[PDB]
């Protein structure tokens, strides 16, 4: 088998920016990788398509995945509202790391963040499950619309998404 | 600080 690859087509105020592809580490965190994969295809009847990155802090990360409230308070996994921290084998080693947002131990839903720098203080607390495969330049472009407090100056949305391989 | 939470964003 091979690790699945998913893509997001990002738009800024409705204008297409570009595509970012991610490799999901199903071989190390199969349950977490599967949750993200299924939310990207929308196969369970809900998902990331049309949602926004509600919090972007330059030099830190881009956060998104709240497809229900769109403000950081919502979203849900494909296993129910929340699921356990699978493992902490992988670390936040640098730009491009894909990791799960949470509200403490065992509270994974649908929210995630893409790191734009090494964030070692999150190691052991947030489950790393993938990495940017192509399109890191689109992620860098995304940062331009963020701020120190996280509010974006333009609406950044996932116009389309799905599985490539 | 620099955390990534869902609901109560901390310092």
């Amino acid at each position: 088998m091979v690790n699945p690859t998913v893509f997001f087509d990002i738009a800024v105020d409705g204008e297409p920016l570009g595509r970012v592809s991610f490799e999901l580490f199903a071989d190390k965190v199969p349950k977490t990788a599967e949750n993200f994969r299924a939310l990207s295809t929308g196969e369970k009847g809900f998902g990331y398509k049309g949602s926004c990155f509600h919090r972007i802090i330059p030099g830190f990360m881009c956060q998104g995945g709240d497809f229900t409230r769109h403000n950081g308070t919502g979203g849900k996994s494909i296993y129910g509202e929340k699921f356990e921290d699978e493992n902490f084998i992988l670390k936040h080693t640098g730009p491009g790391i894909l990791s799960m947002a949470n509200a403490g131990p065992n509270t994974n839903g649908s929210q995630f963040f893409i790191c734009t720098a090494k964030t070692e203080w999150l190691d052991g607390k947030h489950v790393v499950f993938g990495k940017v495969k192509e399109g890191m330049n689109i992620v860098e472009a995304m940062e331009r619309f963020g701020s120190r407090n996280g509010k974006t100056s333009k609406k950044i949305t996932i116009a389309d998404c799905g599985q490539l391989e | 600080x620099l955390l990534v939470t869902a609901g109560l964003v901390l310092a």
